[PDB]
């Protein structure tokens, strides 16, 4: 139940970068759980609150 | 875990006869013809569950 | 009489051409700055810009 403290292991995070137009193909898609993510710069919560 | 199949799905045995070449908007797409409705769907998108 | 209106301090030929310019500057064909986009995931068989 407790909040984790040590850095947890995570699924690999493939970054789809969808544009105006693109040719989606699904050969060699991974079967393991995976994090689809559309944007590059998602480390957006920078401003720390002591 | 084995995800249960959803209420709307139709069971369909795979067979080489189901899949074929076809014209669809100037491309030779790999159409699948649904055995019940008989309808051909060239695109992987929009096929019946 | 020349003082009653500045006429924006432009010559009469300038105002006359100017009205034609105003016809030019509102023609729908020139208005190729477009406003707003629809985002929608969708196969692009048979494209047409319209």
């Amino acid at each position: 139940d407790d909040v984790g403290i040590m850095q947890q292991k995570k699924p690999p995070t493939v970054v789809q970068s969808r544009t105006d137009v693109f040719n989606e193909q699904f050969a060699n898609e991974a079967l393991h759980p995976t994090t689809k993510v559309i944007f590059n710069g998602l480390d957006v919560n920078t401003e720390v609150q002591p | 875990f084995v995800p249960d199949v959803p209420e709307g799905y139709v069971a369909v045995q795979y067979a080489h006869r189901l899949f074929s070449s076809s014209l669809a908007n100037k491309r030779n797409r790999v159409t699948y013809t649904h055995p019940p409705t008989g309808m051909a769907y060239p695109s992987p998108t929009g096929r019946p569950h | 009489e020349a003082f009653r209106w500045s006429r924006y301090f432009l010559d009469e030929l300038q105002l006359r051409r100017l009205s034609v310019g105003l016809r030019l500057i509102t023609n729908p064909r020139i208005a190729r700055r477009f406003n707003g986009v629809r985002i929608m995931y969708l196969t692009d068989d048979d494209p047409d810009p319209d």
